[PDB]
């Protein structure tokens, strides 16, 4: 991938959002946005240029199930890659998850490794 | 745990 892909971070929560923004910098992912919530999220996106979305589960207004499943019902972002984030790791949860196109799936917190490994893992699915 | 951990190893995740 490529170090400028523009990542947009998806969290109610500011603190996880700047742990996020650290870690994909940690990385070398210098180029981050951030959204409080889903419909943030899709506002922000309208602005186009977006590359990577990293998406906590349990947000209001719009969680992130629902961020997901409106980005890949969308013609022009329904490729981009999204990492769901969640607090617990439960078997419904994962099954919905796959169902809607998660790119991947990880539960906080995770180190600057586990996240590395997880968009490595996505970036070679998708040949980026 | 073990189970979890299967079903995200099988999906890819």
């Amino acid at each position: 991938a490529d170090k400028e892909l523009k990542f947009l971070v998806v969290d109610d929560f500011s603190t996880m959002r700047r742990i996020v923004r650290n870690l994909l910098k940690e990385l070398g992912f210098n180029n981050v946005e951030e959204a409080e919530d889903g419909v943030d999220a899709l506002n922000k996106l309208q602005a186009g240029g977006f590359g990577f979305i990293i998406s906590d589960w349990n947000m209001p207004n719009m969680d992130g199930l629902e961020l997901l499943k409106t980005i890949r019902a969308d013609s022009a972002m329904s490729a981009l890659p999204v990492l769901m984030v969640t607090a617990e790791a439960k078997k419904e949860n994962i099954i919905a998850a796959a169902q809607a196109g998660a790119s991947g799936y990880v539960v906080k917190p995770f180190t600057a490794a586990t996240l590395e490994e997880k968009l490595n893992k996505i970036f070679e699915k998708l040949g980026m | 745990q073990d189970q979890v951990d299967d079903l995200l190893d099988s999906l890819g995740f």
